[PDB]
RNA sequence: GCUAGUUGGUGGGGUAAUGGCCCACCAAGGCGACGACGGGUAGCCGGUCUGAGAGGAUGGCCGGCCACAGGGGCACUGAG
RNA sequence: GAGGAAGAAGCCCUUCGGGGUGUAAACUCCUGAACCCGGGACGAAACCCCCGACGAGGGGACUGACGGUACCGGGGUAAUAGCGCCGGCCAACUCCGUGCCAGCAGCCGCGGUAAUACGGAGGGCGCGAGCGUUACCCGGAUUCACUGGGCGUAAAGGGCGUGUAGGCGGCCUGGGGCGUCCCAUGUGAAAGACCACGGCUCAACCGUGGGGGAGCGUGGGAUACGCUCAGGCUAGACGG
RNA sequence: UUCA
C-alpha cells in the first residue's frame, strides 16, 4: 500500500477473540450441574470421557470436562469451572476443578496431586 | 534453605569434582574418585549428545552449585551484572566472589563454602570491625574481614585457621593468621580464578 | 496563606522530611511550591539538616508562614540570626 | 503571544463576521509523509471590510460570540478566489456521496 | 514523464554498473550534478562530465569497478555495491544533525541535502547541519 | 587446527515400488576460530558417511571472515532464497546472539560478539547458506579503500 | 449528512469577567468525507508492563487535574 | 556444619555375578534459629516560661502510640520441605499394573498385552517457603510490515473506461522563507527511570546529588530539497 | 468397513 494509502487508511489492529467466555475473563467461574453424561472422543480415539453441563454464574450453560480417575458429580452438584480445552471432545472448552465445592478430589492419587485436588497422605 | 542434601552427587552429575565439602572432596573420597559418573539408577550407561540447551544448563548448574546459591539470588546477580558496564560476564564472577559467605571460605576461616555460610549466620564473623551475619553481604575493596573476638577462641577456628599458617592465598585477598583478620584487596580478574566453568555459556543460557 | 512546613518522605520508621513552601491547603505530601531544605530527625547521616536560607528568607519576606517545627529547624540554619 | 494565523476568507455572509480557512502543514506522525490539514475560524470584521478571495492574518482575540474568538488583524494579498474556488468545489462534492449522487 | 529524476539517476547508475558499462548518460540537472561531485570525490565513480546528446544536455557518468576475478564468474566486484533513494516525493525524509545515520560503520556514505548544500553524512555532520536525506551509498 | 560442528542431519526418503528408500543429509561446519569457516552439506546412504561427506565439503568451501576483534566490521543483511539473515556488530561482553544455525557458523568463524536475526523462512539449510554469503560478503575499510582508490 | 438559541448582528439581562450564558428584535446563517451527526466504549496525565527499537498494552497503589456524593432539578449563605 | 563404608537395613532394578538410592542414614565432634534472663532506644524540640526588647540571641521545663519493640550483652536446643515435571519441543528412565479400557494431552499426539506419554513404584530433572493451575497484557509475530510484508499459479489487480476530490510533478533564474536544518532562550512539578554516593548489619525500602531529552513558546540564522509567487526554456504532453 |  502506497504511503499515501497508509496515511489514508492506515493499518488495522488485530483483536484476538477469547477461547474462554467464563465471562469477566475471570480466573474461574462457578455453577451447578444440569447433566452428568459421558461422551466419545473423536478422529482416532475411543473411550467414554466423562462430562457435565454447567449452569454458570456468568449466566452461561457450558459442557465441562471432569478430569480424574473417577468422580462424584450428580444432577445438582455445585462446582468451580476453570477452563482448558479437550482436544478429543469438540465443544469441551472448560475443565472442572477437582477439590473445590462438591467435586471431590481424586482419591488414591499419588503424583500430580495439586491438580485433582488431593491432600498429601502422610508417610506412615 | 540452602540446598541441604546429597552433595558429593552434584559433583558427579556435573562430571567434574566440586569442593562442596573441602577436607574430604580432596582426599580419595569425593566420590569423583572411582565414581565420576552421574548419580542415579542410570548414571552408568552412555549419554546421548546433549542439546545445546542441555549443555548450557548444566554449565550454569556447575557455577551456581559451586557457590551454593539459589537460582533466585543467582539470577538477580547475573542481572545486576548485565546492567553494569564492562564484560558483563567476568563481572558476574566478580560479584559472586564478593559474597561474604564466600570470602570467608576463600580466606580459609572455613573449610568449605557451606561451612563458611554457617559462620557468618551464627555471627562468628566481623566485617570492618562490626559483626555481620548476612552471607550474601557484598564485600567492597578494603573491608577488613576478621573473626569475632569472642569466637576467635573457638575450637573449629583454631583448627581451620591453623592449617592456614603457611598456606598461600588469593592474589586479591591477603590474611593475617596471627590476629585472624584478613582484607579484600580487590575484585578478582577472570584470570585470577581457576573455575571449571565457561561463563560464556551461563550468559548464553539467560539470553535464550 | 502559604506555608513553610515539613513534608514526609522516607519509609515506615524511616522519616525524612522536605522543608517546603506550599499552599496551606495541599496534602502534607502533595504538590509543593518549592523545596527549600530537608530534615532527617534521626540524624542517621552527618548532614541531617540543610536549609537554603537565601530562599527561606525570600518566602518569609513574602508571607510564607512557618510551622513551629518548620521554624525551629529553619532557625538552626540561622535563618533569623541577625548578628 | 496571541496566536496569529493566516487564511482565506470563504464567506462574507455574516454581519461583521467572516469565515477564514487556515492551511496547516506538517509531517505525519507515524508515516512521515508531509500531510496537509486545515480549519475554518470565524474572525471578527467590525467594518465589514475584508471580502472573499482575501488572504488575511487572524489573531487570537477576546471572546465575541459562541464561535468567534478571532479578530481579523490585517490583510496580505487579495481577491485570489482560486482558493475560495478549491474550497467550494470540494464542498460541492458532498452532494454526490450519500444515497443519491452527483456526476463529475 | 519522470517522477523522481534523482531516483532515476541513481537507478541508471545501478543498472549500468550491473552490466558493467563504460559510462552512462543521464539528463542534466544541477542537483544531479551536485550529487555526482560527491560520488566522484568519495571515489565511487571514475568521474563525470557534461555532454550534449542531441542538443539536450546530459552527464556521462564514468562508472568504476574492481579487477577481474578468479574461478568461475570473473566479473569484478562492484565499487557501488549499493545505491538507494531515501527521501522520495510523497514521503520526504529529513534529519536533525543529531539524526544523521552512519552508513555501514562509516564504510558507506549518505549523501543528504542541507541548507548549506549537498553534503556527505560526515560533511554535514562536520559543519553540524542536517536536511533532506537524499540516499545512502556503499 | 580445524573444528567441525554438525548443524543438522535429516533422514529424507524417496518412494519406490516396494517401499521407501532412505538417504541421510548432513550440514556441518568447519572453522579455525581464526577467521576461517566452511559450510558443507553431505548426503549418503548412512549418517556417518553423510557427516564425513559433509566435512569433506566444508573444507572445499572456506571463507575469510574479516574479524574486527571478535566482531564483524559492518552490519549486513543477506537474503538467501526465502531466508533472510541479519548480522550487526556488537561491542565486547555481548557474546554471539543468534539461532543455533547462524551461531555454529559465527562461533567457528571465531566471532565472539555479534547480533543477528533470522527473518523469512527459517530453513536451516538456507539460513546456513545465507550467513555464509553474509560473511563471504563483509568488507573492511582497507578493502573499500583499495576499491575506491583511483 | 447534522443544525431553528441553530450561525452571526444590535440592544439588553446576568456574573468577578468574555460569551447566544439567557432575553427582545434583525439577519440567513453555521458544521461535514482533513468524517459532521448517530451508535459503542472509556475518567485524562505523571507513569506502569513489554519490546532491539519503532511500537503495543495499560492508568491499581503514589502525585496532578477533572467528575460525582441514592436518581433528577434548584437556589441561599459566603472570599470561595 | 565437618567427619563418616568400596558401603547397613529397607525399597527398586538384575543379563541374578551385580547396580542404584549414597556419605545419604546410623554415629562422632562443632556451632546454636527457637526459647530463658538482663539492659533498653533514636524518632523530641519546639509551642510555653525566665533573661534580653513578646526581635536576635541565651538559658529552662513538658511531651513516645509504636513498645518493653528494635538493638546490645549472657544463657541455650540439631531444631519445617514441599510442589511441578521426566515421548518431542524441553533439563530428566526403568519395572509393574492396566489392554482404544481406565485415562493423559499446551501443540504434535499417547492407550487395541512388552506403554520411557495412562496409574503406582524406584530413580532422575527443575525450582524451593514455596510449587503448580487458570485468567489477562506485551514478546517471539517483519502474523497490519513506519522501521518491516505482500497480490501469475498460495489469501490478494477492481470486468473496462471517463474522469471529480486528493496524491504525485521536467529544465534554468530571481523574491519570499510555509515545510526542512542551525544557535540561543523559556517551559518540560515532585515521585518514578538511569548514575554516583550514602542510612537501616545486607537487601528489599529509603535519603542526597548528578545527567537527561522529545514536544511546544520566544528571538535570531541558513535556503540545498519541498512549498509559494515572478519570469524563461523545450526534452514530457497536446496541436499542425 | 474403522484405528495403526
Ligand atoms: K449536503
Ligand atoms: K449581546
Ligand atoms: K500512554
Ligand atoms: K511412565
Ligand atoms: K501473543
Ligand atoms: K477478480
Ligand atoms: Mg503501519
Ligand atoms: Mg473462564
Ligand atoms: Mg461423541
Ligand atoms: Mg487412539
Ligand atoms: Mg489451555
Ligand atoms: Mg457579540
Ligand atoms: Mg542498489
Ligand atoms: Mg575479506
Ligand atoms: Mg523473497
Ligand atoms: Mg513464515
Ligand atoms: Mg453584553
Ligand atoms: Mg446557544
Ligand atoms: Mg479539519
Ligand atoms: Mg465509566
Ligand atoms: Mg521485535
Ligand atoms: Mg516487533
Ligand atoms: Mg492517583
Ligand atoms: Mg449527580
Ligand atoms: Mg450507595
Ligand atoms: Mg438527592
Ligand atoms: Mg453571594
Ligand atoms: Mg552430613
Ligand atoms: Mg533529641
Ligand atoms: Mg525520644
Ligand atoms: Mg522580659
Ligand atoms: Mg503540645
Ligand atoms: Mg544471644
Ligand atoms: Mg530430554
Ligand atoms: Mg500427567
Ligand atoms: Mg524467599
Ligand atoms: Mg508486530
Ligand atoms: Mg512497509
Ligand atoms: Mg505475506
Ligand atoms: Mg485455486
Ligand atoms: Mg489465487
Ligand atoms: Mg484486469
Ligand atoms: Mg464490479
Ligand atoms: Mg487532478
Ligand atoms: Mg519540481
Ligand atoms: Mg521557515
Ligand atoms: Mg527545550
Ligand atoms: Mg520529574
Ligand atoms: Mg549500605
Ligand atoms: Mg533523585
Ligand atoms: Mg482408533
Ligand atoms: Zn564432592
Amino acid at each position: 500500500p502506497t504511503i499515501n494509502q497508509l496515511v489514508r487508511k492506515g493499518r488495522e489492529k488485530v483483536r484476538k477473540k477469547s477461547k474462554v467466555p467464563a465471562l469477566k475473563g475471570a480466573p474461574f467461574r462457578r455453577g451447578v450441574c444440569t447433566v452428568v453424561r459421558t461422551v466419545t472422543p473423536k478422529k482416532p480415539n475411543s473411550a467414554l470421557r466423562k462430562v457435565a453441563k454447567v449452569r454458570l454464574t456468568s449466566g452461561y450453560e457450558v459442557t465441562a470436562y471432569i478430569p480424574g480417575e473417577g468422580h462424584n458429580l450428580q444432577e445438582h452438584s455445585v462446582v468451580l469451572i476453570r477452563g482448558g480445552r479437550v482436544k478429543d471432545l469438540p465443544g469441551v472448552r472448560y475443565h472442572i476443578v477437582r477439590g473445590v465445592y462438591d467435586a471431590a478430589g481424586v482419591k488414591d492419587r499419588k503424583k500430580s496431586r495439586s491438580k485433582y485436588g488431593t491432600k498429601k497422605p502422610k508417610e506412615a | 534453605g540452602r540446598y541441604i542434601g546429597p552433595v558429593c552427587r552434584l559433583c558427579r552429575r556435573e562430571g567434574v569434582k566440586l569442593y562442596l565439602k573441602g577436607e574430604r572432596c580432596y582426599s580419595p573420597k569425593c566420590a569423583m574418585e572411582r565414581r565420576p559418573y552421574p548419580p542415579g539408577q542410570h548414571g552408568q550407561k552412555r549419554a546421548r549428545r546433549p542439546s545445546d540447551y542441555a549443555v548450557r544448563l548444566r554449565e550454569k548448574q556447575k557455577l551456581r552449585r559451586i557457590y551454593g546459591i539459589s537460582e533466585r539470588q543467582f539470577r538477580n546477580l547475573f542481572e545486576e551484572a548485565s546492567k553494569k558496564k564492562g564484560v558483563t560476564g567476568s563481572v558476574f564472577l566478580g560479584l559472586l566472589e564478593s559474597r561474604l559467605d564466600n570470602v570467608v571460605y576463600r580466606l580459609g576461616f572455613a573449610v568449605s563454602r557451606r561451612q563458611a555460610r554457617q559462620l557468618v549466620r551464627h555471627g562468628h564473623i566481623t566485617v570492618n570491625g562490626r559483626r555481620v551475619d548476612l552471607p550474601s553481604y557484598r564485600v567492597r575493596p578494603g573491608d577488613e574481614i576478621a573473626v569475632a573476638e569472642k569466637s576467635r577462641n573457638l575450637e573449629l577456628i583454631r583448627q581451620n585457621l591453623e592449617a592456614m599458617k603457611g598456606r598461600k592465598v588469593g592474589p586479591w585477598l591477603s590474611l593475617d593468621v596471627e590476629g585472624m583478620k584478613g582484607k579484600f584487596l580487590r575484585l578478582p580478574d577472570r584470570e585470577d580464578l581457576a573455575l571449571p566453568v565457561n561463563e560464556q555459556l551461563v550468559i548464553e543460557f539467560y539470553s535464550r | 496563606m502559604v506555608k513553610i512546613r515539613l513534608a514526609r518522605f522516607g519509609s515506615k520508621h524511616n522519616p525524612h522530611y522536605r522543608i517546603v513552601v506550599t499552599d496551606a491547603r495541599r496534602k502534607r505530601d502533595g504538590k509543593y511550591i518549592e523545596k527549600i531544605g530537608y530534615y532527617d530527625p534521626r540524624k542517621t547521616t552527618p548532614d541531617w539538616l540543610k536549609v537554603d536560607v537565601e530562599r527561606a528568607r525570600y518566602w518569609l519576606s513574602v508571607g510564607a508562614q512557618p510551622t513551629d517545627t518548620a521554624r525551629r529547624l529553619l532557625r538552626q540554619a540561622g535563618v533569623f540570626r541577625q548578628e | 503571544p496571541k496566536k496569529v494565523l493566516t487564511g482565506v476568507v470563504v464567506s462574507d455572509k455574516m454581519q461583521k463576521t467572516v469565515t477564514v480557512l487556515v492551511e496547516r502543514q506538517f509531517p505525519h506522525p507515524l508515516y512521515g509523509k508531509v500531510i496537509k490539514r486545515s480549519k475554518k475560524y470565524l474572525a471578527h470584521d467590525p467594518e465589514e471590510k475584508y471580502k472573499l478571495g482575501d488572504v488575511v492574518e487572524i489573531i487570537e482575540s477576546r471572546p465575541i460570540s459562541k464561535r468567534k474568538r478571532f479578530r481579523v488583524l490585517r490583510l496580505v494579498e487579495s481577491g485570489r478566489m482560486d482558493l475560495v474556488e478549491k474550497y467550494l468545489i470540494r464542498r460541492q462534492n458532498y452532494q454526490s456521496l450519500s444515497k443519491r449522487g452527483g456526476k463529475a | 514523464m519522470l517522477t523522481d529524476p534523482i531516483a532515476d539517476m541513481l537507478t541508471r547508475i545501478r543498472n549500468a554498473t550491473r552490466v558493467y558499462k563504460e559510462s552512462t548518460d543521464v539528463p542534466a540537472s544541477r542537483f544531479k550534478e551536485e550529487i555526482l561531485r560527491i560520488l566522484a570525490r568519495e571515489g565511487f565513480i571514475k568521474g563525470y562530465e557534461r555532454v550534449d546528446v542531441d542538443g539536450k544536455p546530459y552527464l556521462r557518468v564514468y562508472l568504476k569497478y574492481g579487477p577481474r576475478r578468479q574461478g568461475p564468474d570473473p566479473r569484478p566486484e562492484q565499487v557501488i555495491h549499493h545505491i538507494r533513494r531515501i527521501s522520495k516525493p510523497g514521503r520526504r525524509v529529513y534529519v536533525g544533525v543529531k539524526e544523521i545515520p552512519r552508513v555501514r560503520r562509516g564504510l558507506g556514505i549518505a549523501i543528504l541535502s542541507t541548507s548549506k548544500g549537498v553534503l556527505t553524512d560526515r560533511e554535514a555532520r562536520k559543519l553540524g547541519v542536517g536536511g533532506e536525506l537524499i540516499c545512502e551509498v556503499w | 587446527d580445524f573444528e567441525e560442528k554438525m548443524i543438522l542431519i535429516r533422514r529424507t526418503a524417496r518412494m519406490q515400488a516396494g517401499g521407501r528408500r532412505f538417504r541421510f543429509g548432513a550440514l556441518v561446519v568447519v572453522g579455525d576460530r581464526q577467521g576461517r569457516v566452511g559450510l558443507g552439506f553431505g548426503k549418503a546412504p548412512e549418517v556417518p558417511l553423510a557427516v564425513q561427506k559433509a566435512g569433506y565439503y566444508a573444507r572445499r568451501n572456506m571463507v575469510e571472515v574479516p574479524l574486527q576483534n571478535g566482531t564483524i566490521p559492518h552490519e549486513i543483511e543477506v537474503e538467501f532464497g526465502a531466508s533472510k539473515i541479519v548480522l550487526k556488530p556488537a561491542a565486547p561482553g555481548t557474546g554471539v546472539i543468534a539461532g543455533a544455525v547462524p551461531r555454529a557458523i559465527l562461533e567457528l568463524a571465531g566471532v565472539t560478539d555479534i547480533l543477528t536475526k533470522e527473518l523469512g523462512s527459517r530453513n536451516p539449510i538456507n539460513i546456513a547458506y545465507a550467513t555464509m554469503e553474509a560473511l563471504r560478503q563483509l568488507r573492511t575499510k582497507a578493502d573499500v579503500e583499495r576499491l575506491r582508490k583511483g
